[PDB]
């Protein structure tokens, strides 16, 4: 292209060793790590660039979702196994004794809607500090920016399902209760105090402040995969089974702005690059992400402009599903899958 | 139908002082023909010597008028033929096989800087012809010292008895007595090496430098003025003493609170942070003993004061820098620059532009070494699972992507194993030329040797 550059274009590298398909991915905070969580139940710590293993646990069935808390003050990853969300430390070489001390006093900082408490024995022992257990299975974790709140969804959960969690006073509480239908996924606002709730049908968004609606968005699916709020703020991107992929602007109309379908199969994954730069990619139950350009002029008056610069093929679709999570690293262009094949994939 | 020519070249002990002037059948007139006329009686009285040419900036693999001829240049024209030492094909050799991983690769050789610096002053022994020692770093947590036969000498001491508490990133041969290691511990060993008549070996860590709060993921030395300088995951370049005799006092927020032995534990004498992203390289400069060079993740090569803590340049890429390596070539040197883009930038630090880009790499280049004979010439070495070999007299204009662009001269694979997708199973972490040559380690828990 004349200028979109960078954009992902080969894998670089491969990440090996989770038997059964692999749930989710983060990349560190300072970008140095990746972390996996497995359906074979384990969370892992990956050198991001060599693909070498430097960490793992068993928690225990199978991890959801894998967050780090978004702060380079700490070096904290959280995982979503089954019922329990599990607060930890990873033994990395990132981590000296003072970063661990810190982060260590952040989690014991606070010492039911949730239950807080010391996992204990052979789990404390391996790094793991913190599990926090709530009444239905939670399927999405999301952080804030300042890294003291968190929320967890669990789509079953009936209406405790999206809970909002505070690391200061250890404190569990399912607001604005009140919605439309099943809760697959939520997201804190970049910019603001605000809240997004993504039901299968539409995005609801809250005010932490008034805590109440401030504006609901329908993308026009038949299910809602996921979604993934723009730095900006301004903008978002919805996905579905529908095999769509839809580019909200929350300025112009509460329906989308634009649709897009480069998939045959089921979107699984949906993620803006966080940190400057104008790529988002989609995940699809083929094997391939889809990496588009898309830029906000952040000054308003002109529309955002959507382009796809790439198709990320090499995932191998294994038993039915293909790429199940993407995430970017902070700085560099550079992304990685989660895929059915048990392995993590790193694009370049 | 005959062709005049005119034979030009860098080479610094091959020349003809008035005899660039020949006139040449061009009829069936290849590399060969030419070869054998340089290295007649009449011209260099070398006699054995293989040649290459290159017109304007391009090898010759044709005959010379159907070169003229398809260019549409005139037949009676002069063509000026730089005329290069061709470089002896590395075929495949040797193997030492590890347990895990291999993450760096060092020689003690004669000609090796080690061996260069253990032979001065002594208080070492200068390395004799037959013995040579291969260093091998690798993810075990266990440096490995080899025979040139490749039979393991010795191996540095466990876990809990003084070795590194985790992987060991880089490795090297600061003098045939002591070497010098860093790892995801975050620590800078030092070691004292002594050999048996038989033959085993000895390493007893004689020092443990913590300056780093994160991975060390590189390490060169100076054997003479007795330094390393280190580039890590934090950003910053430490710069330490491998005496005991002169080190600061360690920060004791960085120590460990196993406990079989205690070695001295030190600081460094210095240590900066100049970087936005991980630094992934630091070299001392070839010349300069007080210059280094950081290349780091956020596109920058700085050259570095050590005298002050100063940084007195600084140079931006268009892509996060994955390793550096400075070649003589004038009284500053030419920077090559390692790309997680799979290309190779050629840089000069010296008062921004690229000289050329060394492209055709299929991954990540991790690794860099200057050739220890004709010094235009580079091997490199990447997460695509090979090692390759550049020749900097080679050069052509860019086409899609911009100037000048080198093309690898040879391409040396992983006997191991079509080439696997990304790098799998077959990753280059580490590549070291010497004249024994081309020793490179990597993810296939193995070191490859190349060699004509
Ligand atoms: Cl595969
Ligand atoms: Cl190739």
């Amino acid at each position: 292209p004349d200028e979109l550059k960078p954009f992902p274009t080969v894998q670089q590298t491969i990440f090996r060793g989770h038997e059964g398909r692999v749930r989710s991915v983060a990349i560190d905070p300072t970008g140095v790590a990746l972390a996996t969580g497995g359906d074979d139940g384990t969370v892992r710590v990956w050198e991001l660039l060599t693909g070498r293993q430097v960490w793992s646990v068993k928690l225990n069935e199978a991890v959801n979702t894998v967050r780090w808390r978004p702060t380079k003050d700490t070096f904290i990853l959280a995982a979503a196994a089954g019922e329990d969300i599990f607060l930890m430390i990873p033994t990395h070489p990132s981590v000296t004794p003072a970063l661990d001390q810190a982060s260590r006093d952040i989690l014991n900082a606070g010492f039911p809607p949730g239950k807080w408490a010391r996992p204990g024995t052979r789990l404390e022992d391996e790094g793991v500090l913190l599990r926090i257990t709530v009444r239905s299975t939670i399927k999405a974790i999301s952080w804030h920016r300042r890294g003291d709140h968190f929320a967890t969804v669990s789509p079953s959960g009936q209406r405790s399902s999206v809970a909002i969690h505070t690391l200061s006073k250890h404190l569990t509480q399912i607001p604005f209760r009140k919605l439309n239908g099943l809760a697959q996924t939520a997201s804190f606002h970049p910019l603001r105090p605000l809240f997004f709730v993504a039901t299968q049908r539409s995005i609801r968004c809250y005010d932490l402040q008034k805590l109440e609606l401030v504006k609901i968005v329908q993308p026009g699916a038949k299910w809602i995969s996921s979604f993934d709020v723009h730095p900006g703020g301004d903008n978002l991107v919805v996905g579905s089974y529908d095999k769509r992929l839809l580019w909200h602007d929350l300025d112009l109309s509460n329906r989308p702005y634009k649709t897009m379908r480069f998939h045959t199969e089921a979107i699984r994954a949906v993620r803006f690059h966080k940190g400057g730069l104008p790529l988002f990619a989609d995940a699809s139950d083929d094997g391939s992400l889809q990496i588009f350009h898309g830029k906000v002029p952040n000054d308003q008056l002109e529309n955002p402009t959507i382009v796809p610069v790439k198709m990320l093929k090499g995932h191998k679709v294994v038993n039915k599903l293909g790429v199940l999570d993407i995430d970017w690293h902070p700085r560099e262009p550079w992304c990685v899958s989660a895929g059915a094949d048990g392995t993590a994939r790193l694009w370049m | 139908a005959q062709v005049k020519v005119i034979f030009t070249t860098t080479e610094p002990d091959l020349e003809l002082p008035e005899s660039k002037r020949q006139l040449l059948v061009p009829a069936d007139i290849r590399r060969y023909g030419l070869s054998r006329i340089l290295n007649s009686e009449s011209m260099l009285d070398t006699g054995s010597i293989p040649f290459d040419f290159l017109i304007n900036g391009s090898f010759l693999r044709s005959s010379l008028e159907d070169y003229l001829t398809s260019n549409g240049l005139s037949l009676e024209t002069t063509l000026t033929l730089q005329y290069v030492r061709s470089l002896i094909p590395p075929v495949y050799e040797a193997s030492f096989e590890h347990d895990d991983w291999v993450s760096a690769v060092d020689v003690l050789s004669a000609t090796s800087p080690a061996g260069r610096w253990s032979s001065a002053a002594n208080s070492s022994a200068a390395v004799q012809p037959g013995q040579e020692r291969v260093l091998s770093a690798s993810y075990d947590g266990l440096l490995r010292i080899w025979n040139a036969s490749g039979s393991v000498i010795a191996t540095s001491p466990s876990g809990s008895h003084g070795g590194h508490t985790a992987s060991i990133k880089a490795a090297k041969f600061l003098t045939s007595d002591r070497l010098a290691s860093a790892g995801m511990d975050r620590t800078v060993r030092v070691w004292k090496y002594t050999e048996s008549d038989h033959f085993t070996g000895e390493l007893k860590p004689t020092l443990e430098l913590y300056g780093h709060t994160g991975s060390v993921d590189w390490l060169d030395v100076d054997g003479h003025s007795k330094h390393i300088l280190t580039a890590s995951a934090d950003g910053a370049i430490g710069f330490w003493s491998a005496s005991k005799a002169s080190a600061p006092e360690p920060d004791a927020s960085l120590l460990p609170g196993t406990s079989s032995v205690s070695t001295a534990q030190r600081g460094p004498l210095g240590l900066w942070s100049i970087h936005t992203a991980p630094a992934t390289a630091a070299i001392f400069d070839p010349r300069d003993r007080t210059v280094a060079y950081s290349a780091s993740q956020d596109h920058t090569v700085r050259t570095l004061d050590l005298t002050t803590g100063q940084v007195v340049s600084t140079l931006t890429l268009t892509h996060p820098l994955l390793s550096l390596s400075a070649l003589t070539r004038t009284t500053s040197p030419l920077l090559a620059a390692g790309t997680s883009a799979r290309h190779i930038t050629m840089v000069d630090p010296r008062a921004t532009t690229s000289v050329m880009t060394l492209r055709g790499h299929a991954n990540k280049v991790v690794s860099l070494s200057p050739s220890p004979e004709n010094e235009y010439s580079l091997v490199s070495g990447s997460h695509d699972g090979t090692c390759r070999v550049w020749d900097l007299r080679s050069v052509r204009p860019a086409t899609k992507e911009e100037g000048g662009v080198s093309e690898p001269v040879y391409v040396i694979e992983r006997e191991s194993w079509k080439r696997p997708v990304a790098g799998d199973g077959c990753k280059v972490f580490s590549v070291v030329w010497d004249k024994l040559g081309i020793f490179s380690g990597g993810e296939d828990k193995k070191v490859q040797v190349n060699r004509g």
